[PDB]
């Protein structure tokens, strides 16, 4: 899209040192112990994302054997039958938190308190009823 | 006679010839003529041979001048507690290319602190002695099978003695200058430190000053155990037989007896934990003694000043708040009265009467069980006693043993042992205790002038502007200062939160109020 | 003990992420790996090697006056 | 199974001789504080005719020094602790080493101190040819 790559980096954590000047002042993390430091902020070079996209090539075609699939989808599907489902009309969906991010290029003007506001309920239902056709 | 110490175990059946034996008793028989060897050129000297020693029954108590002893008595080790450490040692025979000794797998201390380590053993050469890695098998009874997966999980000794300095370096630097440990069956484990321990006469740290606890083979040095890093093996440690302090079966069904905490989960730092519980109890759960003393380590003459002025305030608040007609001291055995005057009837209680002052000292062990319905006058004063619930009138000040701290260290039965001067123990805390009483809610009374310039009332003494509205301390009405109880409320806050946070809890009964304070104050 | 090390090397790459170093990428990426196996560690003293070794990236710049903090 | 190897008037001294960190000059504080020597070290018979050397292939005392089994004389090799020969086996196992007969009631101690003489192959003292 734009003339240059970016880079993204990935900082490291930070450090509470009351916490743990306390923690060993009590008699903990003593060598040998059971209980220990084991979970840290790792950090991250340059190119991480896509060092880490990189890991769907474990993905690949598979076909599967179609008539025992038709049966243990039946008991799945038979795993299923105590809820009930369909359709709901634009005012009647919940959502916590309207103050997340919305995707791109949506990103650019705002988060989804905008588009979740400045739609009113028939552009709402009129965009669903386009997506079913 | 003959002894197990040293003995081959080596499965070959031939003797050795005299230029390789050792002793006189391990020569083979062609050689021995009367007593004596004599050569026979018609045989000559083996050129590969690899015989394993057995290293058990090592009986050490001997008498060098320059050398400390190494099994102390009861007394020396009553004074050097903060310093006991538990040990166990589990076991492993030999098999294929030797039979009959028992090798070190499992170890355990008295903190939760396991380590394996491969078997090894002491072989000898035509040429010199080895300490190399040898087969060996788990013993064939049925409760030890939690040993069968470990034998492939093991460590180069090395590493072990290391992590086993480090780990005693940093749960001793700040307690004691040694180490002594407790422990049963004496004579495996005294075999096991063989591998770590190296004994001499009394060094003192390089860099440092303190007496020297650490031994480092390459370098050839000492130290501390602050700057104790690289080194790797323990220099004097000092013992202590629990079981030979006269008891009968297993520690098992022994430490059974009194605490029901320590279960046995089927490890060794178990069995460490339950050996130093019971020795714990042999000689403390006792009464308390008043002549040993211990240094201070540290900052502990803080907490003992702020004890000191918390049991003066509460007691002389308690006293002009309700003003009780008698006091009913409890667990007092010196009658010294906290508050100096107080036209109070004051008693004086106790379980262990002196000789001088017994006439004012009556003997009394209190129990709710039975003295409940006895002291129904005036007020009690359980100040650091220890029974069981306390009557619906008394000023308890009892140590909470949940707390954490380098002062107080673990005993039995879940009570802690704290140790200040003299060692006191406790026992473990519960709230069926205190079912009568409410927990003294904070404040601060004064009764004294104020400031001064002024030295009369409204309003001429100095203030400065604190808002507090729990200094009960009139003069005071928002400005409530006279510089005096300004700064004198500050340094009893600060004392209370010191002596709260070592670990002591309050307790009142459930009558008390602080407004009829106020009202004493109008004047 | 171990975990003193493992926390001080924490301190110094956020010391040194905020003193711009990560501008520069052969650099950060080295920074970043040493403290990724500082952290990863086992015994003491390879540790130790690889922190003096991260720590000589802090001192060959003249952003931090140590003559000043060596005050004790 | 296995042989015994220890007489029980040696155990108080090869332990602490085992578990110290000098071995020879523990030995030497242990019998300058009342100790009772080792003692159940192999004795030779021979003819005490020959080289003084004490250290040889086979027997050769004279009519003053004492053969004894080597190997059984080296502290060290005794008590199954490693050598301080910086490489890196101990000499007297192999050989037989020969006591003046006087001091030759301490094998182990003579040993530690007395030392043979590079050119007379004796004992410095007992005796040697330079000068
Ligand atoms: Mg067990
Ligand atoms: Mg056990
Ligand atoms: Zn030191
Ligand atoms: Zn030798
Ligand atoms: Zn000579």
């Amino acid at each position: 899209l734009t003339n240059n790559v970016a880079f993204q980096t990935v900082k490291p954590g930070n450090f509470n040192k009351d916490f743990y000047d306390f923690a060993v002042s009590k008699g903990f993390f003593k060598e040998g112990s059971s209980v220990e430091l084991k979970h840290f902020f790792f950090a991250q070079d340059g190119n991480a994302a896509i060092s880490d996209y990189d890991y769907y090539r474990y993905n690949l075609p598979t076909m599967c054997d179609i008539r025992q699939l038709l049966f243990v989808v039946e008991v799945v599907d038979k795993y299923f039958d105590c809820y009930d489902g369909g359709c709901i009309n634009a005012n009647q969906v919940i959502v916590n938190n309207l103050d997340k991010s919305a995707g791109f290029p949506f990103n650019k003007w705002g988060k989804a308190r905008l588009y979740y506001d400045s739609m009113s309920y028939e552009d709402q239902d009129a965009l669903f009823a386009y997506t079913k056709r | 006679n003959v002894t197990g110490l040293f003995k081959d175990c080596s499965k070959v059946i031939t003797g050795l010839h005299p230029t390789q034996a050792p002793t006189h008793l391990s020569v083979d028989t062609k050689f021995k003529t009367e007593g004596l060897c004599v050569d026979i050129p018609g045989i000559p000297k083996d050129m590969t041979y690899r015989r394993l020693i057995s290293m058990m029954g090592f009986k050490m108590n001997y008498q060098v001048n320059g050398y400390p002893n190494m099994f102390i008595t009861r007394e020396e080790a009553i004074r050097h507690v903060r310093a006991w450490i538990g040990f166990d040692v589990e076991g492993c025979h030999a098999t294929r290319e030797a039979v009959g000794t028992n090798l070190p797998l499992q170890l355990g201390f008295s903190t939760g602190v396991n380590l394996v380590a491969v078997p090894t053993g002491y072989v000898d050469t035509p040429n010199n002695t080895d300490f190399s890695r040898v087969s060996a098998k788990p013993p064939p009874g049925d409760q030890f099978k939690h040993l069968i997966p470990l034998m492939y999980k093991g460590l180069p000794w090395n590493v072990v003695r290391i992590k086993i300095v480090q780990m005693l370096s940093d749960t001793l630097k700040n307690l004691s200058d040694r180490v002594v440990f407790v422990l049963w069956a004496h004579g495996f484990e005294l075999t096991s430190m063989k591998y770590f321990v190296k004994i001499g006469p009394e060094r003192t740290c390089c860099l440092c000053d303190r007496r020297a606890t650490c031994f480092s083979t390459a370098s050839d040095t000492y130290a501390c155990w602050h700057h104790s890093i690289g080194f790797d093996y323990v220099y004097n440690p000092f013992m202590i037989d629990v079981q030979q302090w006269g008891f009968t079966g297993n520690l098992q069904s022994n430490h059974d007896l009194y605490c029901q905490v320590h279960g046995n989960a089927h490890v060794a730092s178990c069995d460490a934990i339950m050996t130093r519980c019971l020795a714990v109890h042999e000689c403390f759960v006792k009464r308390v003694d008043w002549t040993i003393e211990y240094p201070i380590i540290g900052d502990e003459l803080k907490i003992n000043a702020a004890c000191r002025k918390v049991q003066h305030m509460v007691v002389k608040a308690a006293l002009l708040a309700d003003k009780f007609p008698v006091l009913h001291d409890i667990g007092n055995p010196k009658a010294i009265k906290c508050v100096p005057q107080a036209d109070v009837e004051w008693k004086f209680y106790d379980a262990q009467p002196c000789s001088d002052k017994a006439y004012k000292i009556e003997e009394l062990f209190y129990s709710y069980a039975t003295h409940s319905d006895k002291f129904t006058d005036g007020v009690c004063l359980f100040w650091n006693c220890n029974v069981d619930r306390y009557p619906a009138n008394s000023i308890v000040c009892r140590f909470d043993t949940r707390v954490l701290s380098n002062l107080n260290l673990p005993g039995c039965d879940g009570g802690s042992l704290y140790v200040n001067k003299h060692a006191f123990h406790t026992p473990a805390f519960d709230k069926s205790a205190f079912v009568n009483l409410k927990q003294l809610p904070f404040f601060y009374y004064s009764d004294s002038p104020c400031e001064s310039h002024g030295k009369q009332v409204v309003s001429d003494i100095d203030y400065v502007p604190l808002k507090s509205a729990t200094c009960i301390t009139r003069c005071n009405l928002g400005g409530a200062v006279c510089r005096h109880h300004a700064n004198e409320y500050r340094l009893y806050l600060d004392a209370y939160n010191m002596m709260i946070s070592a670990g002591f809890s309050l307790w009142v009964y459930k009558q008390f109020d602080t407004y009829n304070l106020w009202n004493t104050f109008t004047r | 003990k171990m975990s003193d090390v493992k926390c001080t090397s924490v301190v110094l790459l956020s010391v040194l992420q905020q003193l711009r170093v990560e501008s520069s990428s052969k650099l950060w990426a080295q920074c970043v790996q040493l403290h990724n196996d500082i952290l990863l560690a086992k015994d003491t003293t390879e540790a130790f090697e690889k922190m003096v070794s991260l720590l000589s990236v802090l001192l060959s710049m003249q952003g931090a006056v140590d003559i000043n903090k060596l005050c004790e | 199974a296995g042989n015994a190897t220890e007489v029980p008037a040696n155990s108080t001294v090869l332990s602490f001789c085992a578990f110290a960190v000098d071995a020879a000059k523990a030995y030497k504080d242990y019998l300058a504080s009342g100790g009772q020597p080792i003692t159940n070290c192999v004795k030779m018979l021979c003819t005490h005719t020959g080289t003084g050397q004490a250290i040889t292939v086979t027997p050769e005392a004279n009519m003053d020094q004492e053969s004894f089994g080597g190997a059984s004389c080296c502290l060290y090799c005794r008590c199954h602790i490693d050598h301080p020969n910086p490489k890196g086996f101990c000499d007297l196992k192999g050989k037989y080493v020969q006591i003046p007969t006087t001091c030759a009631n301490d094998p182990v101690g003579f040993t530690l101190k007395n030392t043979v003489c590079t050119v007379c192959g004796m004992w410095k003292g007992y005796g040697c040819s330079c000068d």
